[PDB]
Order: structure tokens, then sequence, then C-alpha cells
RNA sequence: CGUGAGGGAAAGGUGAAAAGAACCCCGGGAGGGGAGUGAAAUAGAGCCUGAAACCGUGGGCUUACAAGCAGUCACGGCCCCGAGGGGUUGUGGCGUGCCUAUUGAAGCAUGAGCCGGCGACUCACGGUCGUGGGCGAGCUUAAGCCGUUGAGGCGGAGGC
RNA sequence: GUGGAGCCUGGGAGUGAGGGCGCGAGCGAUAACGUCCGCGUCCGAGCGCGGGAACAACCGAGACCGCCAGCUAAGGCCCCC
RNA sequence: GGAUGACCCCAGGCGGUAGGGGAGCGUUCCCGAUGCCGAUGAAGGCCGACCCGCGAGGGCGGCUGGAGGUAAGGGAAGUGC
């Protein structure tokens, strides 16, 4: 190897174009059928401890 | 009815009521002037050869002024030749009063 | 006494940078780049001032030519006829006539044919 | 007085019977119609020419031995990707491409001329599907 | 009426926090809280506190209603960077910049 | 400059520009190039020019009529209020700046503090002071030695 | 920093006065929001002014069939300010960075990431022309002495 | 022949790496974007402008500034143009 | 022309590297200044499509800034990146 190196400074425009994919997708959340609080689906509700209609966990 | 006149080495189509910018004329503001006619048209049509004898266009001079500054710049690379010159072209403003056919 | 740069240089740079507004990237933001662009733009203007006078005449000639061929003759014939007729109405006006006042242009075409 | 500039006008449709005509000489006229340089109000920065429909493209005629000797060419970008197709075959396979390729090279390069070539509708065989546009038959 | 809160000199790199701040701009206060709660980023903690502190000021100081609040505006500016040495091979020293953020959240009321 | 004479880094092969010592005027904190040093700005203007200048300066005032000669200074004895008396009495209300030239120390002490008055011993007469002022007022004893210098 | 001789930095400014922000609110704190001080608090101690590069937020115009030293000239669309002008750029025309070095550079030859500040034809004495004045077969003083305390004079040794 | 002509005294330089082209030679191989002289020219310093597809020195022509006026030079007039 | 750089009229010159010459602009400082501008706002900063100048620049107006600045005319340089 012979130590490759950038030929030109990346423009503000080109830098920012590269970052057109870097945006975050907001978390996917559904209401908990017991306490109405929002939570990730398929996860035991951290607010009331309910999953599949029953208490699973102390919160 | 329009007319084609010739002032300051250039030609323009004029109708009464029109305001016009031409090259500077040696005439006090407010005075009126007669411009040479190359062609009359609209109702009748007369073709100057090159000018039309009896016809003239009477214009009142509204004033004289200087055009907005243009920057004419000269640059020659690898030589340190650079020139900056500011140019405002003189002009006179006319109001076309009548077309004497 | 001492006369340090002080205020003078910033001011000279701002003159340039204001003149370079609108340009792309560092050309409107960096003094040095602004200057290099402004040099080119000065020569371009001067050159294009001179060539604008050409750009229009060629349009005028194309338009005059279009109206001439409607009456069965070409531009090169039309101009010669006008010269022989002694008509000195310019191409800026001939073109305006060709479009705005077609019957007036027709008459000129007539005198052009009559001249030869 | 500044030079007249036309606002957009309704485009005229034109029909041409290409049968028996000399390829290159018909090409120029269509280019002209496309540009709109036959209109007294011509303006170079807008699409204001005619729409040109051409029929009997396959029945275009050509002088000399070009039918065998004119080689149309296409490069794919791959090694050894230079394809040579003679005129004979081009008429035998996609005849309307002949008038098209000719007219295209006589139109200006860039965005506008590229869109002018879109105003050229060329068909081999006497029939064209633009009866809706009611094209004006031109002798050229 | 608006209410704002600014956390200055937060020891996190502006580029990282903005990613999170962008997630809640123009959202209802309730929706934003829901998002920050389940966003898997370090920045979420910081953006959260500034959001709550801004909501607090709205209810307390500025006569606004918690049930009307939304994130009208939000942005991160960059503060003074913390420069630190990072020893490299063959005796060379590099300089790491541990950056800093000024997080701003501005809250408004959605009437109806 | 105070710094050392050592070459700060080797001539070649560092990837930096070449340098000598940091006292070089190219460096910040380094010496100055062609800056000021102690200097004697005086020169010997031709005596005949100076003398001629004195005469000319007085003449110019004399021609304006701004020159006044006085025989003695009435009641002035070292008090400013006293000079103002006499000054007013002579047509000197302070609306014009006056160079007062006299050997009477007592008269100079009384008039020195006036904003509109410059004071001079007759040996000290000089064209700058004359040109600076609007009026020239002279003791006859002063006007006498003035005559001697320009003679 | 260097074993050592030795090398050798950076770093000044709230306000007239601390009157340096009691108390309350969110926060573990930091920070901030109100309250209060002040003529002024984007004078809040990370404090006069606060340029530029650089980063961001909001708004207007614009861009996903297009070939480019990035501009320039023309026309048109849109936005703004009220026969005009400002911003923007769709299409058309034209168009080989700056500097340095070279016979010749856009050059695939040198230098330069960008911005700000430092940065190079001076001074003394002598010489040689030119030039503005003074005196002119003459012109001029030097060290010193007296005077002044930003006052000028004396001094003829000497030099041309 | 009154010309940014010429001659005389003096102040100030810069240059003392040239290059293409045409014609006349030597050298080379009736080779070189070769080399060394001569007369001229242009580029150098006119990498400003029109032509030669593009191209310092080939053809045209010496750019004080402005004009949306006119005439021409070389080169051109089927379309790109 | 008028008599003198008063302004007007007619005519011709005005590509330019090394380089010679000329005229100016601006920066710090001194005399002018015991003066004058200044909290009804100094300098400096950010604007401007306005005014004067070929240009370097100089004005004027808006915002910022909050205590300095400095004319006509002359003088001297650590004087323009
Ligand atoms: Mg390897
Ligand atoms: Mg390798
Ligand atoms: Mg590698
Ligand atoms: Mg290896
Ligand atoms: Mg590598
Ligand atoms: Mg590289
Ligand atoms: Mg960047
Ligand atoms: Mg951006
Ligand atoms: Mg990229
Ligand atoms: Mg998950
Ligand atoms: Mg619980
Ligand atoms: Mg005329
Ligand atoms: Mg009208
Ligand atoms: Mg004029
Ligand atoms: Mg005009
Ligand atoms: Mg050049
Ligand atoms: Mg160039
Ligand atoms: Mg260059
Ligand atoms: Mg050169
Ligand atoms: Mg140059
Ligand atoms: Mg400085
Ligand atoms: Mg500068
Ligand atoms: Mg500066
Ligand atoms: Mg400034
Ligand atoms: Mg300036
Ligand atoms: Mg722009
Ligand atoms: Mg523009
Ligand atoms: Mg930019
Ligand atoms: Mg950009
Ligand atoms: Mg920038
Ligand atoms: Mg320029
Ligand atoms: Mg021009
Ligand atoms: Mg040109
Ligand atoms: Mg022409
Ligand atoms: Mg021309
Ligand atoms: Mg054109
Ligand atoms: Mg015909
Ligand atoms: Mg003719
Ligand atoms: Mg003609
Ligand atoms: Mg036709
Ligand atoms: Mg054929
Ligand atoms: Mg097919
Ligand atoms: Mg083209
Ligand atoms: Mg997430
Ligand atoms: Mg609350
Ligand atoms: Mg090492
Ligand atoms: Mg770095
Ligand atoms: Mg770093
Ligand atoms: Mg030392
Ligand atoms: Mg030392
Ligand atoms: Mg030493
Ligand atoms: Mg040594
Ligand atoms: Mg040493
Ligand atoms: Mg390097
Ligand atoms: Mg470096
Ligand atoms: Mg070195
Ligand atoms: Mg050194
Ligand atoms: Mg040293
Ligand atoms: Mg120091
Ligand atoms: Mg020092
Ligand atoms: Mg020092
Ligand atoms: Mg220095
Ligand atoms: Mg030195
Ligand atoms: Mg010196
Ligand atoms: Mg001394
Ligand atoms: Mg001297
Ligand atoms: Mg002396
Ligand atoms: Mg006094
Ligand atoms: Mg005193
Ligand atoms: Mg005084
Ligand atoms: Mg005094
Ligand atoms: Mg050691
Ligand atoms: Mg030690
Ligand atoms: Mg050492
Ligand atoms: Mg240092
Ligand atoms: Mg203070
Ligand atoms: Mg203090
Ligand atoms: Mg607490
Ligand atoms: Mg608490
Ligand atoms: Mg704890
Ligand atoms: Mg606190
Ligand atoms: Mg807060
Ligand atoms: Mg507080
Ligand atoms: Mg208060
Ligand atoms: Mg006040
Ligand atoms: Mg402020
Ligand atoms: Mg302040
Ligand atoms: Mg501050
Ligand atoms: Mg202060
Ligand atoms: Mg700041
Ligand atoms: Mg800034
Ligand atoms: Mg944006
Ligand atoms: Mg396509
Ligand atoms: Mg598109
Ligand atoms: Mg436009
Ligand atoms: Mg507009
Ligand atoms: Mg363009
Ligand atoms: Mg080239
Ligand atoms: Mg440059
Ligand atoms: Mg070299
Ligand atoms: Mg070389
Ligand atoms: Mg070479
Ligand atoms: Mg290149
Ligand atoms: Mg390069
Ligand atoms: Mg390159
Ligand atoms: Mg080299
Ligand atoms: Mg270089
Ligand atoms: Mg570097
Ligand atoms: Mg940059
Ligand atoms: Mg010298
Ligand atoms: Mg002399
Ligand atoms: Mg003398
Ligand atoms: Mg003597
Ligand atoms: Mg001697
Ligand atoms: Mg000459
Ligand atoms: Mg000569
Ligand atoms: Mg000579
Ligand atoms: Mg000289
Ligand atoms: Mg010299
Ligand atoms: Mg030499
Ligand atoms: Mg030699
Ligand atoms: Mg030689
Ligand atoms: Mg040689
Ligand atoms: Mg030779
Ligand atoms: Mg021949
Ligand atoms: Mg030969
Ligand atoms: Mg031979
Ligand atoms: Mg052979
Ligand atoms: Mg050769
Ligand atoms: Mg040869
Ligand atoms: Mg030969
Ligand atoms: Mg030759
Ligand atoms: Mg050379
Ligand atoms: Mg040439
Ligand atoms: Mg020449
Ligand atoms: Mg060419
Ligand atoms: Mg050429
Ligand atoms: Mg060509
Ligand atoms: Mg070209
Ligand atoms: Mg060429
Ligand atoms: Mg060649
Ligand atoms: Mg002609
Ligand atoms: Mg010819
Ligand atoms: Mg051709
Ligand atoms: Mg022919
Ligand atoms: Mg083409
Ligand atoms: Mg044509
Ligand atoms: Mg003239
Ligand atoms: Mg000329
Ligand atoms: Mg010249
Ligand atoms: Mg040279
Ligand atoms: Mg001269
Ligand atoms: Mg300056
Ligand atoms: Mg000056
Ligand atoms: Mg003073
Ligand atoms: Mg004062
Ligand atoms: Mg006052
Ligand atoms: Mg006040
Ligand atoms: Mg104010
Ligand atoms: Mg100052
Ligand atoms: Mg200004
Ligand atoms: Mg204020
Ligand atoms: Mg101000
Ligand atoms: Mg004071
Ligand atoms: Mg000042
Ligand atoms: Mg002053
Ligand atoms: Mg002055
Ligand atoms: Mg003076
Ligand atoms: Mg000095
Ligand atoms: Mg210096
Ligand atoms: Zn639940």
């Amino acid at each position: 190897a012979k130590h490759p190196v950038p030929k030109k400074k990346t423009s503000k425009a080109r830098r920012d174009a590269r970052r057109s994919h870097h945006a975050l997708t907001p978390p996917t959340l559904v209401p908990c059928p017991e306490c109405k609080a929002m939570k990730p689906p398929h996860t035991v509700c951290p607010e009331c401890g309910y999953y599949a209609g029953r208490k699973v966990l102390e919160v | 009815m329009f007319a084609i006149v010739k002032t300051g080495g250039k030609q323009y189509r004029v109708e009464p009521g029109l305001k016009l910018r031409v090259e500077k004329l040696d005439a006090e503001p407010g005075a009126t002037v007669e411009l040479p006619v190359l062609l009359l048209g609209g109702e009748k049509t007369v073709v100057g050869t090159p000018v039309v004898e009896g016809a003239s266009v009477v214009a009142e001079v509204l004033g004289h002024g200087r055009g907005k500054k243009i920057l004419v710049s000269k640059f020659k690379a690898k030589v340190q030749y650079r020139r900056k010159k500011g140019h405002r072209q003189p002009y006179t403003e006319l109001l076309i009063k009548e077309i004497r056919g | 006494p001492r006369a340090k740069t002080g205020v003078v240089r910033r001011r000279k740079h701002k003159k340039i940078l204001k003149l370079a507004k609108g340009y792309w990237g560092l050309r409107s933001k960096s003094f040095r780049k602004a200057r290099e662009t402004l040099f080119a733009a000065g020569n371009y203007a001067y050159a294009h001032r001179k060539r604008r006078k050409r750009d229009f005449r060629r349009l005028w000639i194309v338009r005059i030519n279009a109206a001439c061929r409607q009456h069965g003759l070409n531009y090169s014939t039309f101009i010669h006829g006008l010269k022989k007729a002694g008509i000195e109405v310019d191409r800026k006006n001939l073109a305006d006539l060709a479009v705005r006042e077609p019957q007036v242009f027709a008459e000129l075409v007539e005198r052009a044919k009559a001249a030869q | 007085m500044k030079t007249y500039v036309p606002k957009q006008v309704e485009p005229r449709w034109v029909l041409i019977d290409a049968e028996g005509k000399t390829l290159g000489r018909l090409a120029t006229k269509i280019a002209t119609l496309l540009r709109g340089k036959h209109r007294p109000d011509w303006t170079p920065n807008v699409a204001m020419g005619d729409f040109v429909v051409v029929v009997n493209a396959d029945k275009i005629r050509v002088t000399g031995k070009k039918l065998e000797q004119k080689i149309y060419t296409r490069y794919s970008g791959y090694p050894g990707g230079l394809k040579k197709i003679p005129l004979e075959k081009m008429l035998a396979t996609h005849p309307e491409r002949v008038l098209e390729h000719a007219v295209k090279g006589m139109l200006p390069k860039g965005p506008l001329g590229r869109r002018l070539f879109k105003r050229l509708k060329v068909y081999a065989g006497p029939d064209h599907p633009h009866q809706a546009q009611r094209p004006e038959k031109l002798e050229v | 009426m608006e209410a704002k809160a600014i956390a200055r000199y937060v020891r996190i790199s502006p580029r990282k926090v903005r990613l999170v701040v962008d997630l809640i701009r123009g959202k209802s206060l309730e929706e934003a809280r829901n998002i920050l709660r389940y966003t898997n980023k370090r920045g979420a903690y910081f953006v959260a506190k500034v959001l709550e502190s801004a909501a607090a000021n709205a209810v307390n100081n500025h006569d606004m209603l918690e049930d009307r609040l939304y994130v009208k505006a939000a942005y991160v500016d960059e503060g003074p960077a913390l420069k630190r040495v990072l020893p490299r091979a063959r005796g060379r020293a590099d300089i790491i910049k541990k950056r800093t953020s000024h997080i701003t959240v501005i809250l408004g009321e959605k009437h109806g | 400059v105070a710094y050392s004479g050592r070459k700060i880094w080797p001539q070649k092969h560092t990837g930096r520009a070449r340098h000598g010592d940091i006292g070089a005027p190219i460096f910040v904190g380094g010496g100055v190039v062609f800056g000021p040093k102690p200097r004697d700005y005086s020169y010997t203007l031709p005596k005949k020019v100076r003398k001629k200048g004195l005469a000319m300066a007085v003449a110019d005032r004399a021609r304006e009529g701004k020159l006044l000669l006085v025989e003695a200074f009435a009641g002035v004895n070292g008090k400013t209020k006293e000079f103002l008396a006499w000054a007013k009495e002579a047509g000197l209300d302070g609306s014009e700046s006056v160079l007062l030239v006299t050997g009477n120390e007592l008269v100079r002490r009384a008039a020195r503090n006036l904003p509109w008055v410059v004071t001079l011993a007759p040996e000290g007469l000089n064209v700058y002071d004359i040109v600076r002022t609007e009026r020239l007022v002279m003791d006859l004893d002063a006007w006498e030695v003035f005559q001697n210098r320009i003679g």
C-alpha cells in the first residue's frame, strides 16, 4: 500500500449530500392495551408489566 | 400611426405619447426638436428613400442624464495587468409629441 | 511612528466579497476565490458586451429571412433590393416590422423586387 | 424599443410524405421546421417549431452505393463493443430509424434540441396515428 | 406566546445530538416525549431534559397549557471544543476535539 | 531581539518550510525590518536665510498693520489683571492672538497665562511664533535688538 | 523541553458603582426560565466593542434526461420593493482558475485547505545628477560657548 | 518626407535562456517540434478579437469606453451554424 | 481661441511583459488645535438598489456601538498582502 489520501477537500455540498441517508427513523410504538401508554410492540410493557393480557413483571 | 426615426446613429419606432432614451442631444431641456423620418405606417404607409421629405417627428426633451454605471474591467493573466474603469453613458430623454405626416 | 494594517485590508476584502455575491461555494465566501472569479467575470462582460451586438443582429437576420421567404425570395436578395431601392431602414427595425406590421413589411418586399 | 419576443403560441402540426425523397435533403428541412426558423418570430431559447409527422420512411431513397456502404455505428462501452450496421439492414429492421438518426444529427446539441427531436414523429408505411391532431400536408 | 430552554456546554458532539433533536421538531409535546423515551441514542437523554425544562417554563412562567404544547422550534449550536491529545505511533501526537453542544428547544401552543 | 541563534528545525526533509532562528523578521515576535532607530532631525539652515526670515515675518505683520510698538507698559507689574487693563487699553481684547515680546520679565509674567498670548524675550524672536500669532506687540528695547539681528 | 550547558511560551478590558442577580420554577448537577439590579444584561462574570473562515435554524427562488474554471450576455417564470429596481434561475449564446517560472501552462510544471492578523527596497555618512530657495567672486561654518526650556544666537578653526 | 522622426549633453533602467514561420546556406541522412548562421516576420509582451473543428507564433486584423445601428477582411452561405 | 489651468471649439494619439516617467488615493503620527465635531452619540462594526470620483476611494442614510475623533493647508513614515 502507498497511503491513499484525498485529492480535494470535500465541498460543503458534497459532504451534506453524503448525509442524505443519515436521518433517524422515529421508534415504532403502539399503545399498551392495558394502560394506554406507548411502547415498542412485542415487548413487555415497561409501564404496567403487562404482555399478552397478563401481568408478567413488576414495574 | 407609427413612425421610424433616426437619431444618434440608431433607429427607433416612435408613437406619440412615448418616452424615449436616445444618445445625448445638444438641446436645452423643455425645448422641442424635429427628428428625421425613415418610414411612416399604420393608416397610410410611406417608405422613405432613404428619408421622407415632408415628414418629421416632433419630440419634447424631458431632460439629460447619465446611465447607470457599468464596470468595464480588464484582466490579463500571468502578467499583472489589471484595469478597472467606470463608465456612465450620457443620454437624453425625449417625449414624442406628434407625427407630422 | 507605526502604521499597522488596522482597518484597511478588511475593507478592501469586503468590497470584493460584496461584488461576488451570488457565486457558488467559496467563490462568494472566500476573498481569494471571489477575486479569481471576478477577474473572469470582468473579461466575460467586456467580451459579451461586444458580442451582444452580434448576437442580436444574427437573430434579426434570421427573422427577416423568415418573412422574406413567405414572399418568395431570400434574405440575400431582399437586402440587395433594399440597397438598390436606397432604403436604409436597419435590421433591428426590419425585424420588428416583419412581425408587428406584416403589410408594411410586404410593401418593403415589393420595393425590394422592383429595385432589381 | 427592445426586440419582440413571442409568448407561447399553439404549435402547428405538419405531415410529410417521405417517399422517393433524398435522405439528407429531406432531413435539413425537417430540422428547420423543428427549430421554427420558418417563423418570423423565431426565438432560439424556446421550443416554438412545428410538430413534424413523416410517413413512408422505409421508402426513403439514397444515392451512390450507400445502401451497402453507409455504416451506422453503436458503442456499448464494453471491450469489442463497436457494432457496425449497414444501411441495407437498418431499413430492413428498423427503417424509421434512418430518417430519425439523420434528422437528429442536424438538430442542435443540448436540452432544447434534444426536446425538439421529440417533436419528430416518424413512421414507416403510409399510415400515422395522429389523425386527432389533423396535420397539414406539406410539399417539400 | 413561546417558552424556551437552553442547555449550554453539553459535553456531546453537535452532529450527534442534532440527529435526535431533528426527530422531535414540530411534534406535540406528548409525541416528542414518547419518541425521546424510546430513541436508542445518548443524545436522547439530553434532548429530553431540555424539552421538559422548556415545557416546565411554559406551564410555570408563561401561562401556557401542557395539553397545548408542541415543539415549535429546536436546534443545536456548537460550543467551545475540548482539545485533548491522542498519542500515535512513531512519536507523533494527534489532537482530538471533544466537542460541545448548546441545545435549544422552543415551545408554542396549538390552539384547537 | 532576545531569542537564540539556533536553527529551529533541520534544513530539509521535515515537510515544513525552511527557517533559521525565531528572531527572523518573518516570524511573529521576531525583529523588525528597517524600523526606526534614534535619530537627529536637526540641520543647519543658512544663517542668512533665518535672518531674512525674521525680517520677512515682521514685515508681513507690519504690512497688515497688525504690528504694534509700545514705549512702556503702564501699570503692569506682574499681575495678570494688570496686563489685561493695559491690553484692553491698547486695543487688545483677546479676540486676536498676540505674541508679546519684551525684556521686562515682570510684563511677561503678567501676560504669559493668557490663552491668546505667547511671550518672548527679544533674543527669542523667531518666525514660527510670529506666524502663529495674529498680532505682534513689541517693547522698543526689543524692537531695537530686532533691528540689530537683521542688520 | 533538555542528562546538561541551554532553550523558552501563552495569558490584559463586566459596570459610573457589584448594585456580581434574594426568592420561585425544570434539572443529580451544568445549564436555563421568571423575578430583581442597571442608562444598557446578545454589559451576567465562558462579561467593552465582537470582523472573517466555520457550524446551524427559519423564510423566498430553484434543482432528480442532466456534461461543469461554475461565470458572463439575452429572454422568460416566480418572490420582493413601489414605464423602475432587488433576489432567484429555466432555456439559448460565449467561455482552458490565480501565482510563479518559462521559447511556450488550463495545463498531467511551482506554490497555495479556508479565514484573520505579522510579513520584504530603510537609515547614516559620502558621492553624482536633477530640482526648490538663500547669498554670489564668493559661499558656508564644526566642535564648542551663551541663551531657551519645543526661542534662538554666537563661534571663521576649517571646507568648497 | 513635421514624424511618439532625427541629432547633442546628461539622469534611470531592463536585456545579454528566445521561439515558430518564410526565403538563402552550413551541419545532419535532399531525418527531427533537429542544430548553427543570414534577411524578414510574428509570438515573446497581442494566451485580446474573426478564420483555420479544437491549437503562442498559418490567414484576417493592432482591442480608450459605450450603443438591441451601418460597411467589410480572412473564411464562408444544405442542417448543426 | 482666453490670454496663462477659467472653459469652449477643431484635430490626432491612447494592445502591452522587463522597464522609464507622471498624477493621485488611503493608513499612523506632528503643526493648524487653550480651537472645532461629540451622549440630540466619537472610533470601530453590519447594511445600502442612493450621491461624487476613470479608479484607489470620498459622502449620505439605517442598524450596531458607547468616548472618543479631528478640517482647509503643510510636515514626517514601522504606510496598503
Ligand atoms: Mg502492499
Ligand atoms: Mg506499496
Ligand atoms: Mg492502499
Ligand atoms: Mg505491508
Ligand atoms: Mg492510508
Ligand atoms: Mg491526493
Ligand atoms: Mg466544510
Ligand atoms: Mg448546509
Ligand atoms: Mg460525498
Ligand atoms: Mg427496539
Ligand atoms: Mg409505576
Ligand atoms: Mg444618425
Ligand atoms: Mg406609450
Ligand atoms: Mg450619449
Ligand atoms: Mg442611450
Ligand atoms: Mg494573456
Ligand atoms: Mg487565461
Ligand atoms: Mg494564471
Ligand atoms: Mg508570458
Ligand atoms: Mg494579472
Ligand atoms: Mg494589523
Ligand atoms: Mg486586500
Ligand atoms: Mg483589516
Ligand atoms: Mg468593515
Ligand atoms: Mg476600501
Ligand atoms: Mg447565485
Ligand atoms: Mg445574474
Ligand atoms: Mg457559499
Ligand atoms: Mg455551498
Ligand atoms: Mg462562509
Ligand atoms: Mg475586478
Ligand atoms: Mg466590450
Ligand atoms: Mg468578445
Ligand atoms: Mg455588424
Ligand atoms: Mg461588429
Ligand atoms: Mg445567437
Ligand atoms: Mg426561395
Ligand atoms: Mg448591402
Ligand atoms: Mg442595410
Ligand atoms: Mg421550408
Ligand atoms: Mg444518397
Ligand atoms: Mg422497433
Ligand atoms: Mg454550439
Ligand atoms: Mg432510534
Ligand atoms: Mg410540568
Ligand atoms: Mg519523529
Ligand atoms: Mg483537524
Ligand atoms: Mg481534531
Ligand atoms: Mg539574542
Ligand atoms: Mg534569551
Ligand atoms: Mg547566534
Ligand atoms: Mg550557530
Ligand atoms: Mg545557537
Ligand atoms: Mg505538505
Ligand atoms: Mg501545511
Ligand atoms: Mg529548516
Ligand atoms: Mg528564520
Ligand atoms: Mg535570533
Ligand atoms: Mg511576544
Ligand atoms: Mg518584538
Ligand atoms: Mg518582543
Ligand atoms: Mg516589521
Ligand atoms: Mg532589515
Ligand atoms: Mg532603517
Ligand atoms: Mg541622537
Ligand atoms: Mg536628510
Ligand atoms: Mg546638525
Ligand atoms: Mg499662555
Ligand atoms: Mg503656556
Ligand atoms: Mg495659539
Ligand atoms: Mg505657546
Ligand atoms: Mg537533548
Ligand atoms: Mg527537566
Ligand atoms: Mg536551543
Ligand atoms: Mg511565540
Ligand atoms: Mg470597566
Ligand atoms: Mg473597572
Ligand atoms: Mg434541586
Ligand atoms: Mg426540584
Ligand atoms: Mg449522585
Ligand atoms: Mg443556577
Ligand atoms: Mg429553563
Ligand atoms: Mg437565571
Ligand atoms: Mg427596571
Ligand atoms: Mg440615553
Ligand atoms: Mg448588541
Ligand atoms: Mg454592551
Ligand atoms: Mg462579549
Ligand atoms: Mg468601555
Ligand atoms: Mg460570541
Ligand atoms: Mg459571524
Ligand atoms: Mg435552508
Ligand atoms: Mg435521452
Ligand atoms: Mg426535468
Ligand atoms: Mg433575468
Ligand atoms: Mg425583474
Ligand atoms: Mg449559460
Ligand atoms: Mg490555450
Ligand atoms: Mg490575483
Ligand atoms: Mg521553474
Ligand atoms: Mg522549466
Ligand atoms: Mg524549457
Ligand atoms: Mg485543468
Ligand atoms: Mg497546478
Ligand atoms: Mg489538474
Ligand atoms: Mg522547477
Ligand atoms: Mg508560486
Ligand atoms: Mg496544512
Ligand atoms: Mg473554507
Ligand atoms: Mg531606494
Ligand atoms: Mg542640492
Ligand atoms: Mg544664503
Ligand atoms: Mg556667515
Ligand atoms: Mg572636503
Ligand atoms: Mg517611440
Ligand atoms: Mg524610439
Ligand atoms: Mg539616454
Ligand atoms: Mg528612475
Ligand atoms: Mg527607480
Ligand atoms: Mg542580464
Ligand atoms: Mg551570458
Ligand atoms: Mg546567448
Ligand atoms: Mg538557449
Ligand atoms: Mg542559441
Ligand atoms: Mg512560397
Ligand atoms: Mg533552411
Ligand atoms: Mg551542409
Ligand atoms: Mg529517404
Ligand atoms: Mg529550433
Ligand atoms: Mg526544419
Ligand atoms: Mg533544416
Ligand atoms: Mg527569427
Ligand atoms: Mg520572458
Ligand atoms: Mg494570436
Ligand atoms: Mg508586436
Ligand atoms: Mg478559431
Ligand atoms: Mg485564434
Ligand atoms: Mg469554428
Ligand atoms: Mg476558442
Ligand atoms: Mg493556434
Ligand atoms: Mg504549432
Ligand atoms: Mg453587408
Ligand atoms: Mg471573400
Ligand atoms: Mg463549414
Ligand atoms: Mg460559393
Ligand atoms: Mg450537431
Ligand atoms: Mg443558416
Ligand atoms: Mg479624442
Ligand atoms: Mg489603437
Ligand atoms: Mg497604455
Ligand atoms: Mg525578463
Ligand atoms: Mg509625465
Ligand atoms: Mg491604506
Ligand atoms: Mg498621502
Ligand atoms: Mg493638543
Ligand atoms: Mg483635544
Ligand atoms: Mg456641541
Ligand atoms: Mg446618554
Ligand atoms: Mg444611536
Ligand atoms: Mg485612530
Ligand atoms: Mg463607501
Ligand atoms: Mg445603544
Ligand atoms: Mg457609527
Ligand atoms: Mg478622555
Ligand atoms: Mg478617523
Ligand atoms: Mg489631524
Ligand atoms: Mg491636509
Ligand atoms: Mg507647517
Ligand atoms: Mg519619523
Ligand atoms: Mg514594513
Ligand atoms: Zn401497560
